[PDB]
């Protein structure tokens, strides 16, 4: 028999869906079928994650896998905190420790602070995306604080189209009288893109100039256009090319029809997608995790009913989800009791002139280590 | 146009006195005698959230929404806003709010609190402050952290910046102002609640740092709903903000009437002291009163019974009269107890002043706005 989910994915995120639709294949199983309920919206309009939230939950799913951002995550824990809906996503791990939420994407805070260390920086610029969000800058602030790091920290967002290029080369004209050349890049992939060729159109991506990459798909980046100037640049990555589980699956997703899988049919897989195929292995696993325990799952209504109505079996699918332990894409895959990644890996590389080098890695059991 | 015009009221956890101050604008405006001042009556509906997580405050909203309202009086928080504001603009409901004011720029929300970052920046470009702590709180926003790590680069500063909003151990904030004294840090930017700042001040006041050579900056409105007496005395400068001048008519008016009210009717009126928020709350009756006067005279359909059917309805089709409300509400100039009281696009505050105090007791020092930017009297 079916156990109906829902899948809440942003409008363009077509790689992500591919990725989700090729789990579903790969991790079917003769227990039960996964039967998703697909909704494609505005993430950052928490209106529109209202209406697709009560509509899941009015067809009676027994989870929600999905994305949220900045303006809607509040929306999101709420709501499946006072209902008893489990939501498992990509996105940005939330600031507490809200429940009936797993938080696929690991911790990047920690790893980043160790980088920092590891190089002996105690002064550098940080570029930040005000609509990306901002706990990442708080974190490294108070660092700075504890530690007496000179941080010059400059907002990236909120930047028309209209100036992009114009702005990026007259904030990095400001670094050079400051004579910085230590830069952290805290931003996503096509902004990390737009900042990168701005860089390289006014000649600093040379020798003398070193630049960190905040985000956990290093390669997901144009790093071929930055490789050949002399700069140092650095990075995270999660999803590791030499695992035989990472190469086996890029086997298969290298030659899917790009017609029917968009984002397919390429040597890479951006980590957002890769966390959503591996999301596709948490749920399948807790499923069949219940069935193995004997505990007994079937039976929603009104999204706004008063009193809120939330079901008994909800408690039991969160710690089903929050119990599983296996092999992924993003490497091994465990949570804690507040859904946050425990027992992760998180590679560490540098760009050289043959590619991005695999230098060590960051583990969240001890901190970085050199291989 | 109707006889009646009903708004909501969303209250939350800590708005005692504002719920008092709304239910008393809203009496003041319906007892006026005067016909022309008073074409309709005023009615209201008030939800109370035992706390303000996104699931309580879409479904008060909701509720709201279905029984009939013109627009809605009230209060979101950082785990609230963003619902709200994305709500009234989907469905073309203006909020009209004393919180603090938003990063973005929304539609259909009022923010009748000016934003303070201008006079921060002003005040620390007059003390040619360039090497000092920033002691901080999200419950208000952004704006401020953003605006101090700008001009840190701008101009060159030394900002040590440290997040606070966490900490629940009172020994955290000792340990933070010793490590910042052996540093020889004299200068404080705080930019927290007021019930935080008074508990740091606490701190300050036990390890003897409210002498001479210090100075704490009070980022915040409420200066008269902090604790400043035992930091006086040591000799520290102090530097507030505040909205409200006791000597203008329209508050010395509202205070003389207030002072007066039962306690069992109105409780924390009478003498308690009187909050900036809830000189907000009388101001945004003010300008809820003013705007529908407005579309009475100019003869505008307002609709019979207000807001209509289900928030979830799919599509989401926005009544036609919201539109003409909110302009209405964003045209107004009037003068309230927080002074001048006019609106951008936006809904933010413009044309607005903030009066700088700063301690000796406390004397005003001058003013802000945004055309003179900061403007210190003789002395
Ligand atoms: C580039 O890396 C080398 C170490 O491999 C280091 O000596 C140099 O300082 C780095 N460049 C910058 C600008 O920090
Ligand atoms: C942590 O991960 C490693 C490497 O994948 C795994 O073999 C080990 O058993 C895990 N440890 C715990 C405590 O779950
Ligand atoms: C209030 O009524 C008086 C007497 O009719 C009138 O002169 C006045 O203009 C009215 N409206 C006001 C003051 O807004
Ligand atoms: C205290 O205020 C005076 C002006 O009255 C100012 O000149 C002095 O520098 C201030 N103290 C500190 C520590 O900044
Ligand atoms: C600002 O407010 C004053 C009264 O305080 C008013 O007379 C003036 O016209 C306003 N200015 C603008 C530019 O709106």
């Amino acid at each position: 028999n079916s156990i109906q989910i829902g899948g809440l994915f942003p409008r363009g995120a077509d790689q992500e869906y591919s990725a989700f639709r090729v789990g579903m294949v790969q991790f079917s199983t003769s227990e039960f079928r996964l039967t998703p309920h697909i909704d494609n919206l505005e993430v950052a309009n928490s209106f529109a994650v209202t209406n697709a939230f009560c509509s899941q939950f009015s067809r009676g799913v027994y989870a929600i896998f999905g994305f949220y951002d900045k303006k809607s995550v509040n929306t999101i824990t709420s709501f499946c905190g006072t209902l008893h809906v489990s939501f498992i996503t990509p996105s940005f791990p939330t600031d507490g420790t809200h429940p009936f939420v797993i938080q696929m994407r690991p911790d990047l805070k920690g790893a980043l602070l160790s980088l920092i260390e590891y190089y002996q920086w105690d002064k550098f610029a940080y570029l930040y995306d005000s609509d990306r969000g901002l706990s990442t800058l708080q974190a490294v602030l108070d660092s700075a604080a504890e530690k007496k790091w000179q941080v010059t920290a400059i907002n990236v967002g909120n930047i028309n189209n209209d100036k992009k290029d114009e702005t990026y080369r007259s904030l990095f004209q400001d670094l050079e009288l400051k004579k910085e050349r230590r830069v952290i890049l805290d931003c996503e992939r096509d902004k990390v893109n737009d900042i990168v060729d701005q860089v390289i159109t006014i000649g600093k991506h040379v020798k003398g100039y070193h630049y960190i990459i905040a985000n956990l798909g290093f390669t997901d980046g144009d790093l071929l256009k930055i490789q050949f100037g002399g700069a140092n640049v650095s990075g995270f990555q999660i999803v590791d090319y030499d695992d035989s589980l990472v190469s086996k699956f890029i086997e298969r997703w290298s030659t899917l029809e790009e017609k029917e899988y968009p984002g397919a049919h390429t040597a890479t897989i951006k980590y957002t997608s890769a966390l959503t195929y591996d999301a596709v292995q948490v749920m399948t696993e807790a499923f069949r995790n219940l069935r193995k325990q004997r505990i007994e799952i079937s039976r929603a209504g009104d999204c706004l009913a008063n009193p809120a109505v939330p079901w008994g079996q909800g408690v039991e699918i969160e710690r089903a989800l929050k119990q599983v332990q296996v092999e992924g894409l993003s490497g091994n895959i465990k949570f804690d009791q507040n859904g946050k990644r425990i027992n992760y890996t998180i590679n560490i590389m540098e760009l050289k002139t043959n590619g991005p080098r695999k230098i060590g890695y960051w583990s969240e059991v001890d901190k970085m280590v050199v291989t | 146009f109707p006889n009646t015009i009903s708004i909501g009221g969303l209250f939350m956890r800590n708005t005692v006195q504002e719920h008092s101050a709304f239910r008393f604008a809203v009496q003041l405006y319906n007892t006026n005698q005067n016909t022309t001042e008073k074409p309709f009556h005023l009615n209201y509906h008030v939800d109370h959230l035992d706390s303000s997580n996104s699931f309580s405050v879409t479904n008060a909203f909701c509720s709201q929404f279905s029984r009939g309202v013109y627009a809605i009086f009230g209060f979101y928080d950082q785990m609230s806003m963003n619902t709200l504001t994305s709500f009234c603009g989907a469905l073309h409901t203006s909020f009209v709010t004393p919180s603090f004011p938003t990063d973005a720029d929304v539609q259909f929300v009022i923010q009748m609190r000016p934003a303070l970052k201008g006079a921060i920046l002003s005040l620390l470009s007059y003390y040619k402050w360039e090497k000092f702590v920033y002691l901080y709180d999200t419950e208000r926003g952004f704006s401020v952290l953003q605006a101090i790590m700008e001009a840190a680069v701008q101009n060159n500063w030394q900002v040590t910046a440290r997040s606070v909003g966490n900490i629940k151990d009172v020994q955290e904030f000792r340990r933070i102002i010793e490590e910042m004294d052996r540093r020889q840090e004299k200068r404080y930017l705080i930019d927290c609640e007021v019930e935080r700042i008074n508990t740091i001040l606490e701190q300050v006041v036990i390890l003897g740092k409210h002498s001479r050579g210090y100075h704490y900056m009070l980022a915040n409105l409420g200066f008269t709903d902090i604790l400043l007496e035992r930091v006086m005395h040591g000799g520290a400068n102090i530097t507030g903000f505040q909205i409200v001048n006791n000597e203008n008519p329209m508050v010395q008016q509202f205070i003389q009437r207030w002072v007066r009210l039962d306690e069992r009717e109105f409780p924390e009126a009478k003498n308690a002291p009187l909050k900036y928020t809830s000189a907000l709350t009388h101001d945004a009756i003010l300008v809820i009163a003013e705007a529908f006067r407005y579309l009475r005279r100019q003869r505008v359909d307002v609709s019979r019974r207000g807001s209509a059917g289900d928030c979830l309805a799919n599509p989401a089709v926005p009544w036609s009269q919201g539109i003409d409300i909110e302009r209405a509400l964003k045209m107004v100039q009037v003068q309230g107890m927080t002074g001048n009281i006019q609106f951008d696009t936006y809904g933010r505050r413009t044309n607005y002043t903030i009066d700088v105090y700063e301690m000796k007791g406390s004397r005003k020092a001058g003013y802000w706005n945004e055309y003179e930017r900061f403007v210190p009297f003789s002395g």
